[PDB]
C-alpha cells in the first residue's frame, strides 16, 4: 500500500486558507488511522493531527483534518508566516508488510509583498590566499534571482555554485550566495564587482 | 520522555551499520518504536518497528536487509542494516508511537516524540575537515567554511550568543567531491570592534572545533 | 506469580503478562460474534533473568546443564502458562446462542 | 506436529526438538540416581514466523499481529508435551524406582 | 564446513563494530559458533560463543560490552561490540566447535574449522594509501611499501605465480604514526630481461590496488 | 578460570623430543576437556589434539598428548622444521561465564646449522627521491640464528636513530631468516653524503661484510 499527496508545492498568503490532500491506495485501518505532521527544515517532524480529525493539545486550531476511508485532507486556516513547512500524512495498514506508510510531502511556501534584497560584496582573506571572494544577497523575495560576476570586467561561467536559505519564519524572506573560488588566475586581477537582476529592484 | 539517535556517520559501500535509539521518558514494553529515514531534499520513509509486546515488522522494500531491536534494561532499540548502497545515505529518526499499546484505542498512525535525526552517509569518499576564512565588512559579515567531508557541520556566532541576522546557507558539494557553506550576520554599523564578532564553525565526522576571529 | 494481581499495576520490564484488547470485528474480522465487541486476550513477554520464573523440572535441569556444562543448550523465553476461556454470544436469526472458547484468555506468563 | 519423528529426519532451523542427552552425575550433580546415567531429554529450539495454532490464543495473536497495524507478542520456540522418566535409587539399601514427571520434552510449539 | 568473517576494519574509540561471520557447510542449529581474539603479537584470547540451542556465554572481562548472537537464515554469526578500546585492535577469529552438540560425548573443548580471521584496529588516525617504491639491483629485488594506516597489505608477486623465494617482511611502524614494508625475492642472473617482475601490493583499507614494476 | 602453559619460548634440534604442559586454576569439566592448537604466523590455530589425549585425522603421529584434571602435557616425540610454531591449549570448565580459556602460548623455534647471510643494498628508487625521503634498504637473506648485527655508515660514518628493522618469521622448510634494515633520510641530507655502506656482523662470517654503493650509479 502506498499513498499519494496532493498538491507536491503550493504557495498563498498571510491569512489564506490551504487544503492538502492524502489520498490512499488501500483503505486505512478503521478508516480513521491517519496522520499529518509538520516538519520544518532541520527539525523532526511535527505532530499536527491524529486519527484523521483530531488535534494534538498546543497544536492551534487554525489546522483541522478531515476525510476517511482512502481520501483526507488538512486545511490550515489563517496561514502564518511561521506555517512555512513541508506537510506529510502517514497512515497505518493490515498486512504482513507495511504497517505504516509516509506521503511525498507538500511543501508550503508563504507568498510575501515583493522585496529588495540588501547585497554585499565579500573579499577572501590574507588566510585563504596562501593555497576566493563571495557575492551574498540579503532579505529578499522572490526567491529567484539571476547573478552574474565580473573581475576586471569580464563575465565568466565557471564558477556555478550558489545556494538560498530557507525561507524566514517571520518574514518569509531569503538570502543568496553565489561563489567566486583557483588561486592561479586571480593572483593579477584587481578589481572585484556584483550586480543582480532582481525584481524588487529596478535595474542591475 | 525523549529519543536520542546514535550510530551514525560515514559507513563503506557494502559494509554494515548499527544505529542506537536511547529512551528515557517511557518504557518499551508499553510502547512501540519505529524508524523512518529521509533521503536528503527528500520525503519520509518509514522503514519499520519494534512493537511493544516486541514484534518487529518492516516496509516490502526492506527485503531483510533491516532489522530492528530493542533491550529494555538497556533502554535502547537498534536499528541494524547491511550492505548499504548509495541509495541508503539519509537522515533517521526513531519515533515513538504516540499512545500505549494494546489499549483499546490505537495510535491511530500516530507517531510522538521523535528524535533529533542522525545522518548516515554511504560513500567510499575519505573524512576531511572545514577549512574557516573570515568574509569582513547597519552593515554585515561573514565565515566562510570551506572543503570538508562528510555532512553536517554547525556554525555559531560569538558562543552562539547572537542570533539575529544569522543565515547559515546549505552546504554545496564542489566539483572536488567536499563541501561548502557560509553563514552571515547583519550588525550595527557602529559598535564593531567595541564588540567582538567571533564564528564557531564546529565539525563533528573530523572533531573539529574552529573559532574564528572576524575583525576589520 | 505473574498473574494480572502483580503485572498490571507494577512496572516491570522482565517477562510479564501484558494488557492486549481485541477487537472482535475489527481486530480479527470475526463478524459473528454479537456480543462481548471485544475483549481482553492479554499477553507474555519480556526479559528471563536470574531465578526469574520456574517452569517445569525441565527447565530447571536446562538451567542447571546450562550452568554445569560447557556447551550450553537453550535459554528460556516469555510464554503463557495459564488460559482461560471466554464466552461468546452469537445469532442465528433473533435466536441467541453462547460458545465457549476455549484458551482465549492468558492469565498468567512463564519462563520456558 | 514438532515431534521426535518429524524434527529429526530433516534437521531445520525452524522451530523443532532438537536432541540433548544428558549425564546426572557428569552434567548438573546428581549423584543419587543409581541407574539409568544420563538420557535424552531434549529441548526446543528454532525460528517462529508469523505461528503454531495449537491452542486458539496463538491463533488469535498470529491473525491480530496481521490486521491490526500494531502487533503484539512475537513466537517463540518452546516446549509443549512432556513425559516422565522411570529411575533407581537406593538412599536406604533398598531398590527405589520412581517415575519422575515432566523430565522429557517430546515435542514443541511455537507460542 | 567453512567460515568467513567479515566486517573489520578502522573504527575509533566509543565507537562500535558489529563482526559477521558467514558459515557455510553445516547448520547454525547444530554447531555452537565462538568467536577468539588475538592481540598482535599476543596469545588467543576466548570472547564467547553462541551455542547451537541458542544460549550467549561470554568471557568474564566482556562485563556485557560484547553480544554474541546468530541469524540461521541469513546462515551467520554476529559479534558486536560497544565503546571500542585500543586494547580491543585484535584480529577476530570466527570459530566453530568440533562436533555437533547435545550428544553423548561432546567437542572436548576442540574447535574445527576457524576463519581466516579480519584485523579490527581502533585508532583516532586516518586511512592513507601506500606509495609504493621500486628496490632494484643469483640477485634479489622488491618493492617498499611505505606509508600506510591501518594494516595490513597484501604483496603478491606477477600474480602469484612467482611463489617460492620471496620474503614479505613483518611491517613496522614508523614514528610517523604510518606502517613501512618491504617485500623481496630471488631469481637467477638469467632471468633478468628472460622475465619481467611486478608486485601487486593491495591495501584494501584505502581500497589501493597496486602493480608496481621493476628494473634496473 | 585460568590457563598457565610453560615455558613461554623454545628451541629445539631437528630429532629432538620436546614437551610442552598446561597448569589449570581449576578442573576442566570432565576433568579432560582440553584441545591443543598449532598457530603458525598470519594462519589461524590449527586443532591437534582433543579430549587431552586424542589425535585429530590429518595430524603426525608425533605429537601425542597426555594428563588430566588440572595437569597436561604436550609431545612432540621428534621435532622437524615444519613444526616452529605456537602451540596453545584450551579448557573447558563449569561456571555461567568462562566456559573456555587459552593458556597463554608456547613459541617453539627450530635450530639447525648456522649459514651465513647473503646480503644485498638497495638504494632508493627514482619515484621516491621525487618527494620528501629517501629509504636505503639492507637485505640479509637466508641465515641462522637470528643474532645479527647491522650497521649502516655514510661515507664511512656511524649512523644512528634512523634506521629500523624486521626480520621474517622461521622458515618452515629451511629454518632460516631474513632481515630488512631500512635507513630513513631526508633528500636534502641524502644528496650531501657519497658513501653509502650497510655492514653486517653475523656468525656465520668470519669478518664482517659490507656491501655499498654510490648515489648515481
Amino acid at each position: 500500500a502506498q499513498l499519494t499527496q496532493s498538491p507536491s508545492s503550493l504557495s498563498a498568503s498571510v491569512g489564506d486558507r490551504v487544503t492538502i490532500t492524502c489520498q490512499s491506495s488501500q483503505s486505512v485501518y478503521n478508516n480513521n488511522y491517519l496522520s499529518w505532521f509538520q516538519q520544518k527544515p532541520g527539525k523532526p517532524p511535527k505532530l499536527l493531527i491524529y486519527g484523521a480529525s483530531t488535534l494534538t493539545s498546543g497544536v492551534p486550531s487554525r489546522f483541522s483534518g478531515s476525510g476517511s476511508g482512502t481520501d483526507f485532507t488538512l486545511t490550515i486556516s489563517s496561514l502564518q508566516p511561521e506555517d512555512f513547512a513541508t506537510y506529510y500524512c502517514a497512515g497505518g495498514y493490515s498486512g504482513s508488510s507495511d504497517k505504516y506508510a509516509f506521503g511525498g510531502g507538500t511543501k508550503v511556501e508563504i507568498k510575501r509583498t515583493v522585496a529588495a534584497p540588501s547585497v554585499f560584496i565579500f573579499p577572501p582573506s590574507d588566510e585563504q590566499l596562501k593555497s576566493s571572494v563571495v557575492c551574498l544577497l540579503n532579505n529578499f523575495y522572490p526567491r529567484e534571482a539571476k547573478v552574474q560576476w565580473k573581475v576586471d570586467n569580464a563575465l565568466q561561467s565557471g564558477n556555478s555554485q550558489e545556494s538560498v536559505t530557507e525561507q524566514d519564519s517571520k518574514d518569509s524572506t531569503y538570502s543568496l550566495s553565489s561563489t567566486l573560488t583557483s588561486k592561479a588566475d586571480y593572483e593579477k586581477h584587481k578589481v572585484y564587482a556584483c550586480e543582480v537582476t532582481h525584481q524588487g529592484l529596478s535595474s542591475p | 520522555q525523549q529519543l536520542v539517535e546514535s550510530g551514525g556517520g560515514l559507513v563503506q559501500p557494502g559494509g554494515s551499520l548499527r544505529l542506537s535509539c536511547a529512551v528515557s521518558g517511557f518504557s518499551l514494553s508499553s510502547y512501540t518504536v519505529n524508524w523512518v529515514r529521509q533521503a536528503p531534499g527528500k520525503g519520509l520513509e518509514w522503514i519499520g518497528y519494534i512493537s511493544y509486546g516486541g514484534s518487529a515488522y518492516y516496509a516490502s522494500w526492506a527485503n531483510g536487509r533491516f532489522t530492528i531491536s530493542k533491550d529494555s534494561a538497556k533502554n535502547s532499540v537498534y536499528l541494524q542494516m547491511n550492505s548499504l548502497r548509495a541509495e541508503d545515505t539519509a537522515v533517521y529518526f526513531c519515533a515513538r508511537h504516540m499512545q500505549v499499546g494494546g489499549a483499546p484505542t490505537g495510535s491511530m498512525a500516530a507517531f510522538d516524540p521523535w528524535g533529533p535525526g542522525t545522518l548516515v552517509t554511504v560513500s567510499s569518499a575519505s573524512t576531511k575537515g572545514p577549512s574557516v576564512f573570515p568574509l569582513a565588512p547597519t552593515a554585515a559579515l561573514g565565515c566562510l567554511v570551506k572543503d570538508y567531508f562528510p555532512e553536517p557541520v554547525t556554525v555559531s556566532w560569538n558562543s552562539g550568543a547572537l542570533t539575529s541576522g544569522v543565515h547559515t546557507f546549505p552546504a554545496v558539494l564542489q566539483s572536488s567531491g567536499l563541501y561548502s557553506l557560509s553563514s552571515v550576520v547583519t550588525v550595527p554599523s557602529s559598535s564593531l570592534g567595541t564588540q567582538t564578532y567571533i564564528c564557531n564553525v564546529n565539525h563533528k565526522p573530523s572533531n573539529t572545533k574552529v573559532d574564528k576571529k572576524v575583525e576589520p | 506469580a505473574l498473574d494480572a494481581a502483580y503485572c498490571f499495576r507494577n512496572v516491570q520490564d522482565n517477562c510479564c503478562l501484558r494488557p492486549l484488547y481485541i477487537d472482535f470485528k475489527r481486530d480479527l474480522g470475526w463478524k459473528w460474534i454479537h456480543e462481548p465487541k471485544g475483549y481482553n486476550a492479554n499477553f507474555c513477554a519480556g526479559a528471563c533473568p536470574y531465578l526469574w520464573s520456574s517452569d517445569t523440572q525441565h527447565s530447571r535441569v536446562l538451567s542447571l546443564y546450562n550452568t554445569i556444562n560447557p556447551e550450553a543448550s537453550a535459554s528460556p523465553c516469555c510464554v503463557s502458562q495459564d488460559l482461560e476461556p471466554l464466552t461468546i454470544l452469537y445469532y442465528i436469526g433473533k435466536t441467541p446462542k453462547i460458545e465457549q472458547l476455549s484458551n482465549m484468555i492468558v492469565k498468567s506468563c512463564k519462563c520456558s
